[PDB]
């Protein structure tokens, strides 16, 4: 039981790391999928 | 989604305000209506005004070509990135 | 040391800087130098 | 703004810098500028 | 209330970016640390 | 083992402190950011 409680804590720590990494990559622009949409957005707006 | 929509509306509304370039006499003079109005348009049809369409289009382009490239290319990217980060991280901490 | 500095990239240092400030999504344009020193030293320490 | 910058002290900015790096007990001698911007902006944001 | 808070944060965050005036050498030169570092601060105290 | 680990960390941490050579203007000038910032980087992308 005490071992289980320790594992519960790690899940929270790991979850924050994964979420931060995903959000952080978008800021740097490493996420290629997000960039494609953004440039598409800019092109449409200028064309409009 | 609510925040981003407000950001766009609160930023696009400023475009209505006339820029200094809007009063560029060389590109277009507002008194040209006298030429169409000084015993030249005897009927209330607003038809002779169509002749001035090419000139005003240039004036709008000069005024509105800025305030749009500056917006999308400079500020819009920053707002999206900051908004996503600030709303997600506290949510993740709450979930933990 | 030689391998680490030869493969050094400015973007990675910038990426680390943003994580260090969860309340901001930009950098002063100078923190890359600071993060490089900490990143360079901390990685070197781990090898030791 | 006027009160915050007039009471600004270099030592406090240095103190914040050290906390940002739990694995080190010194600073590069330049991070005070970076921490000042983050500290100055974050405090200003809170007032808003 | 939610929208206005986002407006302030999304606008105050840009202040961290260094302005061209920030690199005004006449008002302050970043190399003054050499004066305090070129055999002038022999202790890692960050006092000078 | 404990003592040696402390010896390494207590010695590698000093590397973060900037050496006098770090401020060598000839090899690199910190004001080059003005060239990329004086109406040269209109987007907050940190790409130039």
């Amino acid at each position: 039981l005490t071992l289980l409680n320790q594992e519960m804590q790690n899940l929270g720590i790991e979850f924050k790391k994964y979420m931060s990494a995903q959000i952080n990559d978008v800021v740097i622009g490493n996420d290629r999928e997000f960039d494609q949409d953004f440039t598409k957005l800019k092109a449409r707006m200028v064309a409009r | 989604t609510k925040a981003l929509v407000n950001e766009a509306r609160t930023e696009c509304d400023r475009y209505v305000r006339e820029s200094p370039r809007f009063y560029d006499e060389g590109t277009f003079s507002i008194y040209q209506f006298r030429q169409t109005l000084q015993q030249t348009s005897q009927g209330y049809d607003a038809q002779a005004i169509v002749e001035a369409e090419p000139a005003i289009k240039e004036l709008l382009k000069l005024d509105f070509e800025p305030k749009v490239f500056n917006t999308v290319r400079k500020n819009f990217r920053q707002t999206v990135n900051n908004t996503l980060k600030t709303h997600l991280l506290p949510m993740a901490e709450e979930q933990a | 040391l030689d391998e680490l500095l030869k493969t050094f990239s400015v973007m990675n240092a910038y990426k680390r800087a943003t994580e260090s400030h969860p309340r901001n999504s930009t950098a002063p344009f100078i923190a890359v130098l600071v993060e490089a020193l900490y990143y360079l030293a901390n990685e070197l320490e781990d090898a030791f």
